[PDB]
RNA sequence: AGGGGGAACGCGGGGAAUUGAAACAUCUUAGUACCCGCAGGAAAAGAAAGCAAAAGCGAUGCCGUUAGUAGGGGCGACCGAA
RNA sequence: GAGUACCGUCGGUCGGAUAUCCGGCGGGAAGCUGGGAGGCAUCGGCUCCCAACCCUAAAUACGUCCCGAGACCGAUAGCGAA
RNA sequence: CUUGGAUCACGGGGCAGGGAGUUCACCCGAGCGGCGAGGUUAAGGGGGUCAACCCCGAAGCCGCAGGGAAACCGACAGGUCC
RNA sequence: GGGUGAAAGGCCAAUCGAGGCCGGCGAUAGCUGGUUCCCGCCGAAUUAUCCCCCAGGAUAGCCCGGCCGGAGGUAGGCAGUGGGGUAGAGCACUGAUUGGGGGUUUAGGGGGCGAAAGCCUCCGGCUCCCUGUCAAACUCCGAACCCACUGCCGCCGUAGAUGGCCGGAGUAGGGGGGCGGUGUAAGCCGUCACCCGAGAGGGGAACAACCCAGACCGGGGUUAAGGCCCCAAAGUGCCGGCUAAGU
RNA sequence: CCGGUAUGUGAAGCCCGGGUACAACCGGGUGAAGCACCGGUAAACGGCGGGGGUAACUAUAACCCUCUUAAGGUAGCGAAAUU
RNA sequence: CCGUACGGCUAACCCGCGGAAGCGGGGACAGCGGUAGGUGGGCAGUUUGGCUGGGGCGGCACACCCUCGAAAAGGUAUCGAGGGUGCCCUAAGGUCGGCUCAGGCGGGUCAGGAAUCCGCCGUAGAGUGCAAGGGCAAAAGCCGGCCUGACUGGACCCGUAACAGAGGCGGGUCCAGCCGCGAAAGCGUGGCCUAGCGAACCCCUGUGCCUCCCCGGUGGGGGCCAGGGAUGACAGAAAAGCUACCCUGGGGAUAACAGAGUCGUCUCGGGCGAGAGCCCAUAUCGACCCCGAGGCUUGCUACCUCGCUGUCGGCUCUUCCCAUCCUGGCCCUGCAGCAGGGGCCAAGGGUGGGGGUGUUCACCCAUUAAAGGGGAACGUGAGCUGGGCUUAGACCGUCGUGAGACAGGU
């Protein structure tokens, strides 16, 4: 499925519409610093059975899509509506 | 499970264990000690059958 | 000079599983049952390198509240002070 | 008042959570112009204290015994045992 | 028990005695009673004819103001109709 | 969870695929058994969704007790305003299905006068007329019947309707009878909501649910279902006809 | 199972850089065993199949190539305590 | 300046001789302590789902959409019938304008002509992004132009789930904001309508604000709103097997087992008449198609019994039925006689002995008047036997990594 790389569409800070870039999320790791991973990690200690389930083997064949939408005059990003699933994702002008 | 004979060997149990009371004593050098270099001479009494060194011995 | 004995109460160490979570492994049962050592008519604690917060208090122990609160926790079942 | 305060890592325990206490291992001070605490760590102020030695009654817990009492049972009951 | 018991479905030789919704903690309601924008004491203290009785003790808890994760903000004691 | 075993899971004080004694321990179980006086008022359910759920639970539905409120409600019927596509019927669409005629004559194999796809026929398709048949997943048609609403009749209701709040439950194996799908059938799965379950009495010879009929107590009468030769209360009843096989 | 090996991967620790008035934290490098790689071993566990075709008339595939796969049941025994 | 390995040494440490002092050998290795990775049924704790005409193998009726079932409102189940979805698309999305399809016939190309050219008829017999049903013609279809309303902040309502309760998920009617198309009115919150999807905790990203224990700063944490990362057993555990050494609690809610029901199958028959029989349907035989009886074979079902008895066969003992094998009496014949076929009445009496096999049955032998067949809880274990079958021991073959298993053999 193809997509455009502009479009123009109303942004909320600027409260008119103006021409806005599209971009993907790009996905990262767990934060040690985070309070979840901290005490993940002090349950983790010991002698002791694995305390937390462990789901492997987990992938939906098909995500939906995480955009993001930056605008060109005030530099913030918003996002449009919900996401839509699909296989295939091109940028194309 | 239940164990293994040599598992139960390593108890150290009458079963297993070996009957040296029967034996001749043990067989030894002269320490060096007394033969710092003074070479001492014997004479044999007798020969004997041992029943655990699968050979015999003489006095 | 010591050893041994003494119902319950006392001090210091070692330490499960049934069970509940409608299965179960973190958890719970539980610092529990049981085990080892050491004292007395009571033992242990005890005279701030503390608590607090623009005000101040003045060793320790016990009762009533604070409170099923702060907080812990497959943030589940439950646990739980000052 | 030194292998102490403190730093890191492992194990246990705690409501103690990046902020509970105990222990092992590796490092390791100042010491009166000195030192510590104030719930993540560091900086500056303000407040409060002086560890790493010792002793201490009363207010409490119990009842193998003793005294007294009872909307307790009344010999298949009441402690197993009148 | 069961859709279904006179059943070839289970329990049933006779008599007398024993024998099964109890206590605590929190919560939701009600039938009565006291005080009432306020209500109520706990531990404990004093007195006495000394476990009954009388007088103190409002610490705390609930209610009178709610909304909000929080910082924070902060309302008719009566205008009209059926 | 150790011993011993020329190995059989054999033996370890009548106890062994992990001894015996006491303790944890009044372990736990959605599974089985039991649960103590009388009368009186009311009175069910086994069906929907969810659960490692199917011998168990929760949320609703169906019962009971109390209160609020204050003027209507609707298990039946009549007339109307609208809705529907079943039974039946039929071929107007989709698909099937006999045969005889009138045509184009052909995409196409056998071909025949084919001096070679050929002009002519020829078995074949398609096109109208007859003729004979069909449909759970067809319809040019189309009931009885059911549903919603308005008005009226009827019935209930100020001795308190529709409704609302508070509280206490039980029910999560249903069965007979009628209808529908399935199945050789018996049976399986649903549906209606009359009965049994939870219902005495009078009859069918006896029969859970077929017929009459719903029950405080003591009495007197008339009928119902059915019956009237004896068993057995009541007719060896009346008129016309049939049967000769104890049918 | 055993042995050997250049490279690769490989935890803590150590080093370098960035960051933090210090730490927590981020990226890279090095990094033993083991894994990977290369070889030996069946009186180790185990395996010993497939076809597409047959020379002289009735049956023979008894001989020879093949492509599947590490290889393709040898001597003996056989309706067997195995049919 | 930091490391790593190689060589050597002795004084720590270790081993041996010793009554001890000391001697000899090894040696900064080992051993001991702390920490980090691997291997590890040697040892433990657990899990190994459900529906199901018993259970298992099989399948998914375990999440969704359409038609029939389904009974002309609504609702209605079965391992009921017929099928589909777990996507795709920057256009197949929005709007404006213009146009009309399939097929057939008549002309012209031509192997059918697959398609291009011409005219006419033609209510859709076409096409729609994809199943089925429904909708649609100056269109919702075809050809083109301009666009991104496939948007932000928010309300109310309907369905999944009637009546009668629901987290999450779909959908509908609108208010504001900023925009697109269009002359304008008007339409536009994805796809003509109905499928294409998912809790809590935790993490990632965006954006502007609140907050961290006496106060103020810095780094780092916690909070509110929005979008993504998955659980198909699809209202969501992190998860492999054997028991024939097996135990506990239950179940006739559920099999083997006899009984009840049923009779497809089984045993025994009938009707009609194609024919075969030298000719002649019917001495005898009798197709195809139709109608039955019995309950003695096997199946189907699951009403009865889960410690009633759970067994097959044989021996022994008694009794009944007739659909009659012999014995008594009759009829027809393709009955000369001797014998044979077929049928009627009759159940009084008879129906035996042996070989192999656990056998019933079937097969064979010699006799015989003939050596019939069934029922009685597949008659009969408080009558016998114990050969088979169906516990615990053992061997073979095959299957399995293995523990093991085999309506296979011993
Ligand atoms: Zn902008």
């Amino acid at each position: 499925m193809k997509y455009p790389k502009q479009i123009r569409t109303y942004c909320p800070f600027c409260k008119r519409h103006t021409i806005h870039k599209v971009e993907k999320v790009k996905k990262r790791p767990r934060s040690e610093l985070s309070a979840g991973q901290r005490r993940f990690r002090r349950k983790l200690k010991g002698y002791t059975g694995f305390p937390r389930p462990n789901p492997a083997g987990r992938e939906k064949p098909v995500k939906k899509l995480d955009l993001r939408f930056r605008c060109t005059v005030c530099g913030k990003a918003h996002t449009r509506g919900q996401g839509f699933r699909v296989k295939k994702f091109e940028l194309v002008e | 499970g239940k164990s293994l004979i040599q598992q139960r060997r390593g108890k150290g149990t009458t079963t297993f264990r070996a009957p040296s009371h029967r034996y001749r004593g043990a067989v030894r050098y002269v320490p060096l000690n007394l033969v710092q270099e003074r070479t001492l001479r014997g004479v044999v009494e007798e020969i004997l059958h041992d029943p655990g060194r699968t050979a015999p011995v003489a006095r």
